[PDB]
Parts: structure tokens; C-alpha cells; sequence
């Protein structure tokens, strides 16, 4: 069922079939972007999905825009039908050349003069638009971009319930949160007055804004009637008279201006029924239309607020205080009454980059609108033209400054597809828009009834932004409003159907749930009576197995994308599991890849999705192949190629390469893999190795998480990493001349600038070591000249009769390698450079850098650890037949963490490594019934995979681990149990005792030794502050916290603290005479005053306070 | 073997027409590569295949 | 709670306490509890009106057991409290003095450490409890220059009012009182770590 | 601001004028003496760019930034250095690993 | 050199300002905007406060290393290191009290 044409074949122990393909990874970030620009594909889809209405987001947000006119209704404009062109340059080049991935975008105006009757209409430019590539990235200044997703309170009407201390009566509170206007807040109270708090005013009882509309006293009477507290409010208000209500509401709205009933009446329709001053968005609009079942045979067009909607909305609140379950409207059908909760999927939507895009440039066109009024209105009405009129700076700068600055404009970390593919599909709760750190409650953080399916409870950070970023579930789609929905089937009498629905949070809390692991007959028949379901919240019972609806889909339907990939993820912890797919993140790709034995079947398929893997489109045959293109000829006639770039720095630091794996001569298919990325063997994801771990404490070497690793791995590039570091100079012109990139430097030996070439940089392949310099440069002096009349005396005469410093650019502290490649830009050859700049050149460093001591390791189940020491390979514990071992691990970590699950990973990666053949001359053992028929023969070396929630079980792995092949000399190494006999390396004696061994899949962190170590003796000082520099880059010293000060005073110490806070830190002298007196023989001179003190001294003697010493 | 030398190449990330791996992928196939030296001095072959 | 009870704030329990030792004369009001104590010597009953949702607390016995209810009619010793919560350190400061207060704080400091199981020395508390506690507060100046009500430490005002009586000036009337760490620091001798 | 007003006034005696202006200028001279030692201590503090407040010479001594604080925050120091740690077995309890 | 028995603050007086500094201000001018210098008696002239380089004089007259605490008569400035030019203040004369 391998549905990819070539990947390759490991058995799995499937014990149940899903009926329908994880959907594409990337779909969710794709669909909202074709949404938005609008292509015929994305218009197929939604007359599929049987939207009456196809609407875009350009054409929407310019459509619901138009038609602008001016208040004397002489003038008016219209402008609609947005369409797109071509590409400026293919993604490569904006890539390397430094350009943006963008496309132009024409809309078609048309411009209408009323008196007149004149149409003025043609296409005009509007800027540029970032289009966004087929990976779902955005290309900018050459610098990845990724958007990721938010979320955000469906704006609609909440019923709120707050309990009273002293009164312990109901307090029924209904808020309505439209996108722009003002907010209701209809509340029953003790003292019964019901009243409203329009823009938070006081409470002014809804009775007077109910007249205020002239509703009449006695349609008030008669349908509250049934309401008794309300009828006593009635009977209480004192003002009544339409004229009266709606001018009290004026006042209390805004006093001290002329109340007249003009005012109050506009002011109604113009805060309630002016679309443009209050809006609510359709999903908002269709959201209370479903909660108050009131239009709801309509499509939804006006996007206004009614007054139906208020007298149902108080209705049901007053209805909801008699404490009923149910309320019915006259055109509106039955609907349960009860409270709303905030942490409900049923109303926390979600706004992709559509919706952001959308309002930007809805933000843009208002702007750009404006100034087109004014001017037209303002503009000679003869000859005006709309060319001459609408302004593109304001959009073009909007949609820039937002990709540039807006929080939700990240760059893509690239250390693994895993990592791009997992930030693609984040979802960010935080950031413009949303909620701050400090004011979010730490109730959102915590689980909700219904996460189940929509986002992974499992996958976070661990920092302190734990549960305000989650993810979507393997099988979650975005609904065309922006509600996350979760496939399943529908259970109608009994009998499971294959054919598949898609239901959201309100329809699945009103509906049954049955349970996929559940089982279920071949023909559909429940063979249990008795079925576990999910109910309303937080209920789970068993109920007869007819009244049952629905029925998921897959057990892992509620695990995120990283965490979906992880082996035996049922028998770890909650937290060891999340820090195992935060870790998975953090690899570093290596050299040479190897699948993993042990794996979920996610894998090929999230690296196809991944898109660091290329793969054919149409099925031909390749004619030949080369390590930098391939060329694949169609079965019609066209030849096609590919590049594959090599040893190209990735967007984090680290190395990305393509490697075909594809012979000359073979008709490929169509969708099977050509090349293998970073992190990839044979088209499937390849984070680590495979290294035959072992289970003892061995001489404390280890000790609390350490790890020890034999030199094997050193010496054979198990290992082995490869980083690619980056450097960039620029020569800027100045007003006092202009710095030119040139060989020759002021002062130097020849020795020093042996590698420059002769255009000032260094010659490629060149080694450099740290403090070498890189690439030459010379810098002018300053000197006072005569603007004009120097500046012709030094065009014709004065050529280089002045002085030039060196500021040649250095390696850094801490870098060494080769060179690779050097990038140099000139405004020459028309190359597009930032402003005053003329040569900007950069030089690329690569390091090749093999995995020593003080470097983290961590397999997939969360189990960090560091290198505590490398023995070599002729101390290793070995096997009875001379295998050396090449990790050992501690045991007293193992139960206390609860990660029992990396044991049963050991044993199966032992099991499937060493290859199996279960007897059955005599019939299948009863452990061995419901393995897969072509699962009961295995190779040496074999794959095998388990799917999380349904794998392999302890029987199993019992039966498995007692029929593995024999070594080539004939006899068995590991027990049943799974423990062998080892002999020790020093001693030479063998262990009292067996140990557990086999193969686990071992990753490597980003969190390198190179980078975190450092010295710092004497180097360059701060010239404004006197202290030296930090950072290892800056070749600093280390910051000294206070905490030490206390500490230093605990001991009594007193020269100590003196030394360090005065004569290595601030004192000039001091510092020089000390490091004299060092160079010599001579005592360290006692330190001075530090010029702190100094400092402070002469800055509060300007306040006029005459601070003396009184040395006496 | 010590140190390798190849012709028009000027460091080891890089590639060459023709081929199809990279150079390191070649510089890992050669460390399995087993010789046995006689002279107790640097000597040097060659490879020379079109 | 213990950032509460070195902060020496009003305690959130504000348990009952003895003022007086008597003949306690207490009647059970089911809203809000009303106690009084009959003095043994003479005097008058101090009343409390303490809310009644809690559970009465034992009596002060010959058994001195837990388990008993706090029967009327019963004596009690001075200072003791009446029902279970936390008394106010002022209150029990001006009705005992400084040592029992400083007993208090230390073991009341020591048993919720040793409720979380760590343990650590007396002496560290003591160190620190001296410095909270080292403030006398002054009613009226008379005879002398600070205005009242200002605090002044033990020692110079010991020093100060010494001196006026010696040269036959009226003496400051002055008590101890403590205060919160913010306080006690925040009140100092040197004016450099002052702005600081 | 200070010098400039200074000198307006000093041109302005000078030239001779009537006690309003003296004054009015005077009263002038007095608020931005004020200012500069510090700002916002009363009235509407003087905002340049963006309506920001500015940073008058007392702030250089209250506030986390004051310099009274920032003493006591700690200094970059030399002869240092910072790497990862491994636990040694090999070694006496007074010793270690460089 | 590092005895401080006390400290004790005292309030200024004009003729404790006047012995303070070594010049009186008289231009708000910064630094130049074209030759980036310091105008004449500007806000950051070497007149007043001392040399921007170190040894060296403001017209080159005494511009050898071989001058330590001298004055220029021709351009009226001392010689001595750049950091002088951190411990010299400057008074602005008033010509009304505040
Ligand atoms: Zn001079």
C-alpha cells in the first residue's frame, strides 16, 4: 500500500487500515494564500465543497471598498476584477541574486463622473506582491519568510455566568465582541436592574434603549410577559417616550451637546447600521445566526447588526435567568439554552495568512482611498484621470514594513525538513493582536475536552511559552471559515461506512463519537455491545452498540506531525514524550544518513511533503545523470532538467547537498523520489544513526546522564557534521571619501597579506586560522577641506596626498576552515545594492567538525545526555564474538524518568537488526496470530515499523526475541530475556552478571562544545563604558553577577572582591601596571580608584551637591 | 593513504563533471581503501581513468 | 505564607487570641462567634466578634489535648489563641513583650519549613528576627526634639532619654514595635545605600 | 535651550526694554533652568521626538538605569572563561580538569 | 590614593562653580556639521574642556609627544592625554538668579 511509486519496503505490524491517505502536510498553508490571490483551482474546490457564492480575497477586500464618492455626490469611483501576471525571475536567482519573489497584480478601474456621465476606464500598476512558492515560503531580500498561523475569539455573543458570594444567585452575563463598534453587556443583577454598558458607560437599564427605537410599551409588555424580574424592571424605569429614551441615551452617551432627536436617530444607524463604522466579519455574522437560529435559509450578505438580534439576545438571556433548557424564536427552530465557555474550538477560530494579508492591505487601500477622495475632490474635475490619482506607496509600503516587522513574519528555521515542516504548521496564540504573557490567564495553557483531533496535546515548547503554541493533528483541515475540523464516519444503524464526513467542534459535541481501537467486525458488525464513547465534556460510558453515530478514523488522530514518529509513544510519560519531540527538532544533519530500523510509516511520507526532496511529475525515463543536474526524458518528447544545489549554507548555519539516487536508464514513474536532501536515505527521513547501545553503570563515567562513546565513531565519520559559517565586508562611501576594497594595506608584512589576491580578498580553498585576515580594505583620514573649490582643486590635483587606516575585516575569535565559495556585489555590473553602499562582498567558511567530548546526544525518547569521555576501541565492553560495543548508557535514569519505552525500542532494533524466523512447521503460536502473514520471515539488517497507538506487543517481543537468527559461527548471542554475556575490556574478566544490548537510534543536538567554550585573558576595551568587550565573537570577558559579590562577602574575602570589581574591570593604570609588574618580577600594585567611582564623583558635583572626601 | 591530490580541484567542497558524487563522498570510499607500504618514505600513485 | 509572616502584615487567618487570662465566658453565636472572658483578679471581659464558619479549637485543659472543643466556662493563659488561624504580631507584642513574639515568629518560621521537610538552624532566623524587631516608636517628644510618632532604634533612644532625665528633663514615653523587612530597611543610618 | 535663553536675555537687557518682557522671558529662563535639572517634576514634561519624555540629568541617578543601581549590578571582569562540564571520576576532591 | 575616612555632601555656592570649571560656554552649537570640529567656545570646544586627540594642540604648534600639562599660546589649549577631557567641567554664568 505503498502509496508513493518507489520507497522502500519495511513491513509494519499493521493491525488495523485507515480508510483515507494522510492529506497533504502543506495543504493548510497553500489553500489560504490561493484562497486569497484566487486561482480557478481554489474556485473548483469550493464549488465542490458547495459554497454558493466564490468569492476572493483581493476581489472581496476592493470590491467591498468600491464605489468611493464624495459627500456631494458628483463624483464617484469604481474599480474591481484583480488579476496577476508572470514571474520576474525564477526562485533560485531572487534567492542568490538578492531579489524578492514577488509578481505584479492589475486591477481594471473604472472612473465615473456623475454630472457628467462620463467612464474613464483602463488597467493600472499596483506595486508588486510577495508571491508565495509552491513550499509554502516567502522569498524576501533573498531571506526565507514563513507566516504562522494565530488564534483569535470568534467574534459573536458570549452568555456568561458569574456566581454571587453573598447573594449565591445566578448572575447571567451576555457580551457580544463584534470585530469593530461598540460592546453590549446585558446583566441580571441582584437589585434586577438589567441595563446595558455601551462602550463601558454605567448601567443604564435596556428598557430605555428598547424605547429609544420607539419600541412600543406594550410589545414590551406582551413579550415579556413570561419574564418576571423584567417585567419589575419594566414597571421600575421612570423615563418613558421615545423622544425622552433616545435622548437620554444620547447623553449618557454623549453629554453636553445639543440633544435633539435628529442626532439621537443618526447616531443609532450610524454606530449600529453604517457597515463601515461597525463590521462584523461573515464568520462572526454566521456564527450568531447559528447560536440564535435566526436567518439562517440565507446566505449571509449584510454583515450589520439588527435589532431582532438584540430583542432575541435579551429573550434568550432573560429566558436562560428562568432557568430553562430550551428557547424558541418565531422563524427560528428549536436550539438548547446554556452557557458558553472560552477554551471551546466552537469558538476559538483560526486566522491563517489569508485573513492577515487581507487586513493589511485592506489597511493599505483605506489609506491610498483616502488621499484619492481628498484629491479628486480637491483635483480640477475637467481633466482628472485615475492615473493621476490612486497612489501605490502606501500599500506597497504597508505589505513591506509587515513582512519586515511584524512578529508573524519568522524566519524558517532550517536545521532538518522536520524543522521547517513542524514551523510551517505552528500555531501561534501570541504577538500583535493577541494576548500578552503577563495578562494571559494560566487556565489557557492547560488541556480542553476538545483538543481531541484538532491540536496536539503533546508537542510545545518547553520555555515559558508552554501551551500558547500548539499544532495541528496529522488529519486536521481549516473549514472555509476558519474552524479546524476532524474527519469521520458515520455509524447510521449499527454498521461502520466507509465514506467519510468532516464535522466541527459544535456539531461533534452534538453528536456520539464511538472509538477507533474499538474492534470491529470485517462485515461492520460490532462483535462488543458495549462500546467505550466520548461525550458533552470530559464523559466517557459504555453504551449499547446501536445509538452509537460516529466513529474516528485512526488511533493517531490527536498526535502532532514530530510527535507522530516516535516508537512505542503509548508506554513513555507525558513530559518525557513532549521532550522527545522537542528534541527531534534539534538535529544536526550528518554526512552520511541512515534509515532507522525501528520507525512509524510517517516518515517517507513527511519528507515527500517536506519539499527539500525533488521528485519527478511526469512518468519517463532518465537518459543520464550527474552529481550536479539530471536530465529525465518524457514519454513525449521533452527533455527536461534539474539542478540540485550543492553545499549551500542553510537558513541556521548548517550544510544542505543532493545526492540522486536514480541509475541511467530506468523509467522512473511519476511522484517517485530522484534526490535525497539533508536528513534523507532512499526518500525517508534519516535523523540519526543506529548504534548498539548497552545498559550498566561502567566506573561512574556516566554518572548522571553522562554518556561514553567508543572511538569507532570518531574514527570513522559516524558522527561527522558539517557547518558552513558566513562573513560579509562593505565599503560605504562617506563625506569624507570613499573606502575602496584594495590589496595593498598601510603597514603590513607580505607574510600577512600572502593569501589576498590581487583585488583584496582572499584566493578560494584557502586555510584560514583564527586572527587571519580575510579581506583587505583601507580606510581615508579625516582632514578639513573646502567644499566646492578643494573639490575642484582635488578632481584635478591632490590624488592620494592624504592618509588611510586599515579596518580590513578578521576572522573572528574562534573560527577556522576552509574556503569555499566568495560572493562579491558591484554597482558596476548593475547590481541592485541598499543605499550608499558601492562593494559588498561575502565570504563563506566551511568546517568540517567531528563529534567530540562536551556534545549532547538524545534519542527519540527524550533521554539527553553529554560525552563524558571517548575510550578508545580497545577498551570497550565487547560481545562473547568480539563485537566491541559503541555506547553505554546508565540505568538508574531509567525508572525514575519512567521512559520504559527506549527499552522496548532496544530489544525490537536488536530483534530486527539480527533478523527473526518464527517456527511454524507445526502452526502459528498463539503469541503469533494476528502477526501479518509476510511478517513471520525477516532478513539480517531488515526494516520494521510500528505505528504509534498499534505496534508490536509484549508478546511479541517475547516470541520475536527467542527465534532470532544465529551468527555466522553458529551460536546465539542474547538471551530470551534480551541480556547477553560481555567480557570487559580492562580487566578481561566477563561481568557476573548479563546486561541488555541492541541497536537505538541515536540523534545529535545543535548544541555544539565549539561554540560554548572560551578564553579571555587581555583584548580590546569598551570605549565609552571602560569594560571590556562580551561575547565570544567579541572575544569578551564573562559577566560577574552580584549573587558572586554575596557570595564573596559570605566567605569574608575581601582582597579578592577589591581585585575584581577594581583592578581587572575599570582601572586604567591599574590594569596597565599590573599587567607590567606580571611581564616582570615585580608585586602586583594595590588597585586604584575605580572609575566608576570617579565617574559618579564628577556627574553629582553638576547637581550642584559639593561632595567632598574629608580624607582627614 | 595520507593526502590525496586531484587535478582542477582546488578543496574538498566542491564537485567535478562527470561524476556522480561529490568529492567527499569519494574521499569516504577511498578510507576503506588498504595498501602496504615497503619504504619507510612518502610514495605516490596514480588514478587515471577517462 | 512565609513571605506573609516575615512581612509581619495583617495575618489572613487573624485567629483569637487570649488577651487576658480568665474565666472564659463564651456564648456560641451560630453567625458570628461572641467571647468573653471572666478575669480572675478583677477587671472587665474583652469581647471578640469572630465569624462562625470556622471550627472551635481546644481549650486550655489539664489534658491540654487537641482533641477537645473549647468549652466555656474553662480558663486560659495569657496570650494563648482561642481558635486556629495566626495572631497578629503587634497584638501579641504589646500584650507579652518581644520574647514571646520572637519565639513565635521563629517557630512558627521552623515548623513550615519542616512541613516541606528541609531543615536548617535556629540561629540563621534569630540573626534576623534582632534586626526586624529593633525599633521603639514614640508617642509623645516632650522634652525631646524628634517629632512623635517617628520611629527611633532602642539605643539612641535609650541614650537620648537618658540623658534628658539625667539633666532633669521629662523622659519620651516610647514603646517597641517591629516591622516588615521593606520597612526595617528601608529606614537606615548611612544615607549612600539609602538612595541606592 | 539654557544658553540660548541665556543669551536672548543678555541681548534683550541690553538692547532696553519694559519690565513685561524682562519678565515674561525671565519666567521662561526659570522653567528651562527647571527642566534641565529635571523633567516632569512638575508640569507638562518637554517632549521633542515621538512625545517621548526626555532623560533630564537626575535620571542619570534614579530609575534601573540610575547609575546607583548599575554599580551594584556587577562588571564584565577578565581573565574568565565558560565551557560545559563532564563529571571526572579520576580526580581528588581539591582538583580539576582545564 | 585610597584612603576615604567619610563622605560628606555640602551644598555648592556660585563661587564653588566658579573655581569648578575651566571655561564658560557661550554658543549652543554642537560640533560642526561640515568639518566636524568644535566651534569656538562651542558646547564641546577644546578651549574648555581640553584636546579631542591626545597631545596634541588645536592649531599643531604643540603637537610633539614631548609636552605634558603645557598651554598653546596660539591656539590658548592645554596638552595633556584624551582622558582629561572626561574630568574638567564647564559653568554657564547667569545673568538672573534662579
Ligand atoms: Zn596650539
Amino acid at each position: 500500500n505503498n502509496s508513493v511509486p518507489g520507497a522502500p519496503n519495511r513491513v509494519s505490524f499493521a493491525k488495523l487500515r485507515e480508510p483515507l491517505e494522510v492529506p497533504g502536510l502543506l495543504d493548510v498553508q497553500t489553500d489560504s494564500f490561493e484562497w486569497l490571490i484566487g486561482s480557478p483551482r481554489w474556485r473548483e474546490s469550493a464549488a465542490e465543497r458547495g459554497d454558493v457564492n466564490p468569492v476572493g480575497g483581493l476581489e472581496e477586500v476592493l470590491y467591498e471598498l468600491s464605489p468611493i464618492e464624495d459627500f456631494s455626490g458628483s463624483m464617484s469611483l469604481s474599480f474591481s476584477d484583480p488579476r496577476f501576471d508572470d514571474v520576474k525571475a525564477p526562485v533560485d536567482e531572487c534567492k542568490d541574486k538578492d531579489m524578492t519573489y514577488a509578481a505584479p497584480l492589475f486591477v481594471t478601474a473604472e472612473f465615473i463622473n456623475n454630472n457628467t456621465g462620463e467612464i474613464k476606464s483602463q488597467t493600472v500598476f499596483m506595486g508588486d506582491f510577495p508571491m508565495m512558492t509552491e513550499k509554502g515560503t516567502f522569498i524576501i531580500n533573498g531571506t526565507e519568510r514563513v507566516v504562522v498561523s494565530q488564534l483569535v475569539r470568534s467574534p459573536g455573543v458570549y452568555f456568561d455566568e458569574t456566581i454571587d458570594k453573598s447573594t449565591d444567585k445566578t448572575l447571567h452575563s451576555v457580551k457580544v465582541i463584534p470585530s469593530r463598534g461598540a460592546w453590549l453587556e446585558f446583566d441580571v443583577d441582584k437589585r434586577d436592574t438589567v441595563g446595558v454598558r455601551i462602550d463601558r458607560k454605567r448601567r443604564q437599564p435596556v428598557t430605555v434603549l428598547l424605547k429609544a427605537l420607539g419600541w412600543t410599551s406594550e410589545q414590551i409588555v406582551e413579550r415579556f410577559g413570561f419574564s418576571e424580574i423584567m417585567r419589575s424592571t419594566l414597571e421600575k424605569d421612570n423615563t418613558v417616550g421615545t423622544d425622552e429614551a433616545l435622548l437620554d441615551i444620547y447623553r449618557k452617551l454623549r453629554p453636553g451637546e445639543p440633544p435633539t432627536k435628529e442626532s439621537a436617530q443618526t447616531l443609532l444607524e450610524n454606530l449600529f447600521f453604517k457597515e463601515k463604522r461597525y463590521d462584523l466579519a461573515r464568520v462572526g455574522r454566521y456564527k450568531v445566526n447559528k447560536k440564535l437560529g435566526l436567518h439562517v435559509g440565507e446566505p449571509i450578505t449584510s454583515s450589520t447588526l439588527t435589532e431582532e438580534d438584540v430583542v432575541a439576545t435579551i429573550e434568550y438571556l432573560v429566558r436562560l435567568h428562568e432557568g430553562q433548557t430550551t428557547m424558541t424564536v418565531p422563524g427560528g427552530v428549536e436550539v438548547p439554552v446554556e452557557t458558553d465557555d472560552i477554551d471551546h474550538f466552537g469558538n476559538r477560530r483560526l486566522r491563517t495568512v489569508g485573513e492577515l494579508i487581507q487586513n493589511q492591505i485592506r489597511v493599505g487601500m483605506s489609506r491610498m482611498e483616502r488621499v484619492v477622495r481628498e484629491r479628486m475632490t480637491t483635483q480640477d474635475v475637467e481633466a482628472i484621470t485615475p492615473q493621476t490619482l490612486i497612489n501605490i506607496r502606501p500599500v506597497v509600503a504597508a505589505i513591506k514594513e509587515f513582512f519586515g516587522t511584524s512578529q508573524l513574519s519568522q524566519f524558517m528555521d532550517q536545521n532538518n525538513p522536520l524543522s521547517g515542516l513542524t514551523h510551517k504548521r505552528r500555531l501561534s496564540a501570541l504577538g500583535p493582536g493577541g494576548l500578552s504573557r503577563e495578562r494571559a490567564g494560566l487556565e489557557v495553557r492547560d488541556v480542553h475536552p476538545s483538543h481531541y483531533g484538532r491540536m496536539c496535546p503533546i508537542e510545545t515548547p518547553e520555555g515559558p511559552n508552554i501551551g500558547l503554541i500548539g499544532s495541528l493533528s496529522v488529519y486536521a483541515r481549516v473549514n472555509p471559515f476558519g474552524f479546524i475540523e476532524t474527519p469521520y464516519r458515520k455509524v447510521v444503524d449499527g454498521v461502520v461506512s466507509d465514506e467519510i464526513v468532516y464535522l466541527t467542534a459544535d456539531e461533534e459535541d452534538r453528536h456520539v463519537v464511538a472509538q477507533a481501537n474499538s474492534p470491529i467486525d470485517a462485515d461492520g458488525r460490532f462483535v462488543e455491545p458495549r462500546v467505550l464513547v466520548r461525550r458533552k465534556a470530559g464523559e466517557v460510558e459504555y453504551v449499547p452498540s446501536s445509538e452509537v453515530d460516529y466513529m474516528d478514523v485512526s488511533p493517531r488522530q490527536m498526535v502532532s506531525v514530530a510527535t507522530a514518529m516516535i516508537p512505542f509513544l503509548e508506554h513513555d510519560d507525558a513530559n518525557r514524550a513532549l521532550m522527545g519531540a522537542n528534541m527531534q527538532r534539534q538535529a544536526v544533519p550528518l554526512v552520511r544518513s541512515e534509515a532507522p530500523l525501528v520507525g512509524t510509516g510517517m516518515e517517507l511520507r513527511a519528507a515527500i511533503d517536506a519539499g527539500d526532496v525533488v521528485v519527478a511529475e511526469e512518468s519517463g525515463v532518465i537518459e543520464e545523470v550527474s552529481a550536479d543536474y539530471i536530465t529525465v526524458m518524457h514519454d513525449n518528447g521533452t527533455r527536461r532538467t534539474y539542478r540540485m544545489r550543492k553545499f549551500a549554507r542553510s537558513n541556521h548555519g548548517t550544510c544542505a547537498n543532493q545526492c540522486p539516487i536514480v541509475d541511467a536508464g530506468d523509467r522512473v514513474e511519476a511522484g517517485q523520489v530522484i534526490a535525497d536532501g539533508p536528513c534523507t536515505d532512499d526518500g525517508e527521513m534519516a535523523l540519526g544513526k543506529n548504534l548498539l547501545v548497552a545498559i550498566m553503570p561502567w566506573e561512574g563515567h556516566n554518572y548522571e546522564d553522562a554518556i561514553i562513546l567508543s572511538n569507532r565513531l570518531v574514527e570513522e565519520d559516524v558522527l561527522t557534521s558539517i557547518h558552513i559559517e558566513e562573513h560579509e565586508i562593505d565599503a560605504r562611501d562617506t563625506k569624507l571619501g570613499a573606502e575602496e576594497i584594495t590589496r595593498d594595506i598601510p603597514n603590513i608584512s607580505d607574510e600577512v597579506l600572502a593569501d589576498l589576491d590581487e583585488r583584496g580578498i582572499v584566493r578560494i580553498g584557502a586555510e584560514v586560522r583564527d586572527g587571519d585576515i580575510l579581506v583587505g580594505k583601507v580606510t581615508p583620514k579625516g582632514e578639513t577641506e573646502l567644499t566646492p573649490e578643494e573639490r575642484l582643486l582635488r578632481a584635478i590635483f591632490g590624488e592620494k596626498a592624504r592618509e588611510v587606516r586599515d579596518t580590513s575585516l578578521k576572522v573572528p575569535h574562534g573560527e577556522s576552515g576552509k574556503v569555499i565559495g566568495i560572493r562579491v556585489f558591484s554597482r558596476e555590473d548593475e547590481d541592485e545594492l541598499p543605499a550608499g553602499v558601492n562593494e559588498l562582498v561575502r565570504v563563506y567558511v566551511a568546517q568540517k567538525r567531528k563529534i567530540s567530548d562536551g556534545d549532547k546526544l538524545a534519542g527519540r525518547h527524550g533521554n539527553k545526555g553529554v560525552i563524558g569521555k571517548i575510550l578508545p576501541v580497545e577498551d570497550m565492553p565487547f560481545l562473547a564474538d568480539g563485537t566491541p560495543v559503541d555506547i553505554i548508557l546508565n540505568t538508574h535514569g531509567v525508572p525514575r524518568r519512567m521512559n520504559i519505552g527506549q527499552i522496548l525500542e532496544t530489544h525490537l532494533g536488536w530483534c530486527a537488526h539480527s533478523g527473526w524466523k518464527v517456527d511454524a512447521a507445526k502452526g502459528v503460536p498463539d503469541w503469533a496470530a494476528r502477526l501479518p502473514d509476510e511478517l513471520l520471515e525477516a532478513q539480517p539488517n531488515a526494516i520494521v515499523s510500528t505505528p504509534v497507538f498499534d505496534g508490536a506487543q509484549e508478546a511479541e517481543l517475547q516470541g520475536l526475541l527467542s527465534c532470532t537468527l544465529p551468527n555466522r559461527d553458529g551460536d546465539v548471542l542474547v538471551d530470551a530475556d534480551g541480556k547477553a554475556m560481555l567480557f570487559d575490556g580492562r580487566s578481561g574478566e566477563p561481568f557476573p552478571y548479563p546486561v541488555t544490548v541492541g541497536y537505538m537510534y541515536i540523534m545529535k543536538l545543535h548544541h555544539l562544545v565549539d561554540d560554548k567554550i572560551h578564553a579571555r585573558s587581555t583584548g580590546p576595551y569598551s570605549m565609552i563604558t571602560q569594560q571590556p568587550l562580551g561575547g565570544k565573537a567579541q572575544f569578551g570577558g564573562q559577566r560577574f553577577g552580584e549573587m558572586e559579590c554575596w557570595a564573596m562577602q559570605a566567605y569574608g574575602a575581601a582582597y579578592t572582591l577589591q581585585e575584581l570589581l577594581t583592578i581587572k574591570s575599570d582601572d586604567t593604570v591599574g590594569r596597565v601596571k599590573v599587567y607590567e609588574a606580571i611581564v616582570k618580577g615585580e608585586n602586583i600594585p594595590e588597585p586604584g580608584i575605580p572609575e566608576s567611582f570617579k565617574v559618579l564623583l564628577k556627574e553629582l558635583q553638576s547637581l550642584c551637591l559639593n561632595v567632598e572626601v574629608l580624607s582627614s | 593513504v595520507t593526502s590525496i591530490r586531484i587535478d582542477g580541484v582546488l578543496h574538498e567542497f566542491t564537485t567535478v563533471p562527470g561524476v556522480k558524487e561529490d568529492v567527499t563522498e569519494i574521499i569516504l570510499n577511498l578510507k576503506s581503501l588498504v595498501v602496504s607500504s615497503e619504504e619507510d618514505e612518502p610514495v605516490t600513485m596514480y588514478l587515471r581513468k577517462q | 505564607r512565609v513571605q506573609e509572616l516575615f512581612e509581619a502584615r495583617v495575618p489572613r487567618g487573624k485567629a483569637p487570641i487570649a488577651d487576658v487570662t480568665g474565666r472564659v465566658r463564651l456564648e456560641d453565636g451560630e453567625r458570628f462567634y461572641k467571647i468573653t472572658i471572666v478575669p480572675d483578679d478583677g477587671g472587665e471581659e474583652v469581647v471578640y466578634d469572630k465569624i462562625s464558619k470556622r471550627q472551635r479549637l481546644r481549650v486550655f485543659k489539664h489534658e491540654d489535648g487537641s482533641e477537645r472543643v473549647l468549652s466555656d466556662g474553662d480558663h486560659v493563659e495569657v496570650g494563648q489563641q482561642l481558635m486556629e488561624g495566626s495572631a497578629d504580631p503587634h497584638e501579641v507584642l504589646r500584650v507579652q513583650g518581644p520574647r514571646e513574639v520572637q519565639i513565635h515568629l521563629v517557630r512558627e518560621v521552623q515548623e513550615v519549613y519542616r512541613a516541606q521537610g528541609v531543615s536548617i538552624h535556629d540561629k540563621h532566623i534569630e540573626v534576623i528576627v534582632r534586626q526586624m524587631l529593633r525599633r521603639v516608636t514614640i508617642i509623645d517628644s516632650g522634652s525631646t526634639e524628634f517629632l512623635p510618632g517617628s520611629l527611633i532604634d532602642r539605643a539612641e533612644f535609650e541614650a537620648e532619654n537618658r540623658r534628658v532625665v539625667a539633666e532633669g528633663g521629662e523622659p519620651a514615653a516610647g514603646r517597641p514595635v517591629l516591622m516588615g523587612i521593606t520597612k526595617a530597611s528601608l529606614a537606615t543610618d548611612s544615607w549612600l545605600s539609602a538612595a541606592s | 535651550r539654557v544658553i540660548n535663553r541665556n543669551n536672548r536675555l543678555k541681548r534683550l537687557i541690553d538692547l532696553g526694554a519694559p519690565e513685561i518682557i524682562v519678565n515674561n522671558e525671565k519666567r521662561m529662563l526659570q522653567e528651562s533652568v527647571d527642566a534641565l535639572f529635571d523633567n516632569g517634576r512638575r508640569g507638562r514634561p518637554v517632549t521633542g521626538p515621538g512625545n517621548r519624555p526626555l532623560k533630564s540629568l537626575s535620571d542619570l541617578l534614579k530609575g534601573k538605569q540610575g547609575r546607583f543601581r548599575q554599580n551594584l549590578l556587577g562588571k564584565r571582569v577578565d581573565y574568565s572563561g565558560r565551557s560545559v562540564i563532564v563529571v571526572g571520576p579520576q580526580l581528588k576532591l581539591h582538583q580539576c580538569g582545564l | 590614593v585610597n584612603f576615604f575616612d567619610e563622605l560628606r555632601i555640602g551644598l555648592a555656592t556660585a563661587e564653588d562653580i566658579r573655581q569648578w570649571s575651566y571655561g564658560e560656554v557661550k554658543k549652543p552649537e554642537t560640533i560642526n556639521y561640515r568639518t566636524l570640529k568644535p566651534e569656538k567656545d562651542g558646547l564641546f570646544c577644546e578651549k574648555i574642556f581640553g584636546p579631542t586627540r591626545d597631545w596634541e594642540c588645536y592649531c599643531g604648534k604643540y603637537k610633539r609627544v614631548r609636552f605634558k600639562g603645557i598651554i598653546c599660546e596660539r591656539c590658548g589649549v592645554e596638552v595633556t592625554r584624551a582622558k582629561v577631557r572626561r574630568e574638567r567641567m564647564g559653568h554657564i554664568e547667569l545673568a538672573a538668579p534662579v
